[PDB]
RNA sequence: UUAAGUUAUUAAGGGCGCACGGUGGAUGCCUUGGCACUAGAAGCCGAUGAAGGACGUUACUAACGACGAUAUGCUUUGGGG
RNA sequence: CCGAUAGUGAACCAGUACCGUGAGGGAAAGGUGAAAAGCACCCCGGAAGGGGAGUGAAAUAGAACCUGAAACCGUGUGCU
RNA sequence: AUGGUAGGAGAGCGUUCUAAGGGCGUUGAAGCAUGAUCGUAAGGACAUGUGGAGCGCUUAGAAGUGAGAAUGCCGGUGUGAGUAGCGAAAGACGGGUGAGAAUCCCGUCCACCGAUUGACUAAGGUUUCCAGAGGAAGGCUCGUCCGCUCUGGGUUAGUCG
RNA sequence: ACGCGAGCUGGGUUCAGAACGUCGUGAGACAGUUCGGUCCCUAUCCGUCGUGGGCGUAGGAAAUUUGAGAGGAGCUGUCC
RNA sequence: AGAUGAUGAGGUUAAUAGGUUCGAGGUGGAAGCAUGGUGACAUGUGGAGCUGACGAAUACUAAUCGAUCGAAGACUUAAU
């Protein structure tokens, strides 16, 4: 698997951040190898949310961070709460994939290939 | 360690022959804009 | 690394400076040099 | 019909322009336009800037049609070096280069 | 058509020549400044505060010159218009 | 006698930038045009730059401004 | 008769200046560039472009009178080479500003120092301090940022030193 | 190059220190002993190990091959 | 397979990678509930639960629409 030009520690902890920021906003602009792992990270995020029960919320609580949203009509989640509230139930029926890459230019300080992934 | 001799422009420029960059895809984008580049939704106008 | 020219006011302007070269002839010697140089500064 | 346009002392070395001022050299000037979009090097715009000034020129001075144009000549010359002692190494120089970029345009008549 | 033989065409790049450009500041021309001397005055000041400077002074202002709280100058005699 | 690597170290910001604790050492750097008439206006451009137009005898005389050598860097081509 | 190094003798070519004479020049001088020209050599003309004010010729006379080498001096410019290097350290996403954003502002998360990467006071430095404006140069990349540039402001003592 | 330090050590010897013995009026010496004592270099050309691009081979291609040559291998024991 | 580049497996008429499901192997008995114990702890539900690179299956996601390059079997002689 990718190393991402960095530790062990920094590795996981980037991933889990990615995770949780595109929990929060279901769409992110970032490079090419990092959305490729976080893939495989917010998937099985997704499937512990589909499977709902106590110790998936928990082995899921492992992975995320812990942030408040401002939900609309002045409400306020977390993104535990949201994976398994919203998250779950538009992809109860949907069997693997909820992620999407689409690849943009290369960047200006570098010639990264820039990425978004999406929610779908 | 050092080079011995000076370097010719002869030898320069054949050194320098492979020293260039390629031409790029440029798949005409159907939908609309700018020219997009290949297996990429350009943010200059491309529909790939 | 220490090095040399530790700065100091008092000392710069006591053992130069221009009532230590007037101090002695060879003091005030140097102040014609400069002047007859020329120098903007003599102290 | 020739029109062109030429860059002064632009910040930009010109071993490294003329890298990309090569692909350019006799083609169409929307080909070349989307060549210069597409290549991800530092003097891609600037000679993009170049190629539309060129471009904008023979469209108003001389009242050429910009659909059947071509880039005729294009290269970088030499322009003045700017010396600095850097001083995070030894007691080293290092030369600022700077080019003189000119591209002309034309119809392909008489 | 089959054998045997001969001999091309390509320029990724390079060489020579020619043309056109850039860089750079030699060459020519010039002088605001200097070098060596001639002749004729003078040979230099200072406690009535010197040689040298520092601070200031213009309506606007940095530098240099001029000037000094009467300050980018004051009075007066004689030229000039 | 020199005519800007010359001739004073100094033709210009000179015994100044600069170096050195200090005594001291000590540079580089001249030329638009007869006249500033020093490019109104339009176009590309964020601007710098430029292309026209215009002043001028001349603008590859446009302030990085007389002449503009060679090294060096390029673009085109005839022979190979 | 005519190979020739140390070396001796002789005859000459060019450079700057002076005297005299005689000439050339905005109908374009010197310089610069090119050429398939002349002379036994040093070297001399002519033609064409560029340039835009001084310069040849004859005879004689004076010299700061001829450079390829001195680990020579001074300036320009290359080669190595798109090479080595970019100076110890955790960043990620979103939103914003903008011609333009990995590098600037804001927010959340994360992480580091923690008898210190904290807070004061001396020495030293001397306006680097604060608001706006700016991206030509500086910043080992970028830059909308800045200890950089421009404009204007800012230091208040009977008891502190 | 008593093969090989721009491939490595640095035990030896020999540079500054110090000591024993001997010699020397002495400063010091022996080379006779003893403890201690800083080993730089970003590979230009040839060369070598691998690995690519271009062109050629009388049409253009995919695959399977011959083999002029070249390299490698080559040791030995005990027991019935 | 590999420094890059090459090499090979695949590009929707598709199992190339990911995900999902199920396995293999690895670890070794999850949480919650109940019971016993004064309590530390233990027992059962239950070879449990978890599982990177390994395997199979499944188009849920991405390998899109496209563009470029690419020949025109000479001449001479002898046989036919």
């Amino acid at each position: 698997y990718r190393k991402l030009g960095r530790t062990s520690d920094q590795r996981k902890a980037m991933l889990r951040d990615l995770a949780t920021s595109l929990i929060i906003s279901e769409r992110i602009e970032t490079t090419e190898a990092r959305a490729k792992e976080v893939r495989s990270v917010v998937e099985k995020l997704i499937t512990l949310g589909k499977k709902g029960d106590l110790a998936s919320r928990r082995n899921a609580a492992k992975t995320l961070r812990n942030v408040e949203i401002l939900n609309e009509d002045e409400t306020t989640q977390t993104a535990l709460q949201k994976l398994f509230g919203e998250i779950a139930e538009r992809y109860t029926e949907r069997q693997g994939g909820y992620t999407r890459i689409l690849k943009q230019g290369p960047r200006r300080g570098d010639g990264a290939e820039s990425v978004i992934i999406e929610l779908v | 360690a050092v080079p011995k001799r000076r370097t010719s422009k002869t030898r320069k420029n054949k050194r320098r022959t492979h020293f260039k960059i390629s031409v790029p895809g440029m798949t005409e984008c159907p939908n609309c804009g700018e020219y997009k580049l290949s297996h990429r939704v350009c943010k200059n106008c491309g529909s790939y | 690394v220490k090095r040399t020219y530790q700065p100091n006011k008092r000392k710069h302007s006591k053992v130069h400076g221009f009532r230590k070269r007037m101090s002695t002839k060879n003091g005030r010697k140097v102040l014609a040099r400069r002047r007859r140089k020329g120098r903007k500064v003599l102290s | 019909m020739e029109a062109k346009a030429v860059a002064r002392t632009i910040r930009i070395a010109p071993r490294k322009v003329r890298l990309v001022l090569d692909l350019i050299r006799g083609k169409n000037a929307a080909e070349a336009i989307a060549i210069l979009k597409l290549t991800n090097k530092a003097s891609s715009p600037v000679i993009e800037k170049v190629l539309m000034s060129a471009l904008a020129n023979a469209e108003h001075n001389y009242d050429m049609n910009t659909d059947e144009l071509v880039v005729k000549e294009a290269y970088a010359n030499e322009g003045p070096t700017l010396k600095r002692f850097r001083p995070q190494g030894r007691a080293s120089a290092i030369n600022k280069r700077t080019s003189h970029i000119t591209i002309v345009v034309s119809d392909g008549k008489e």
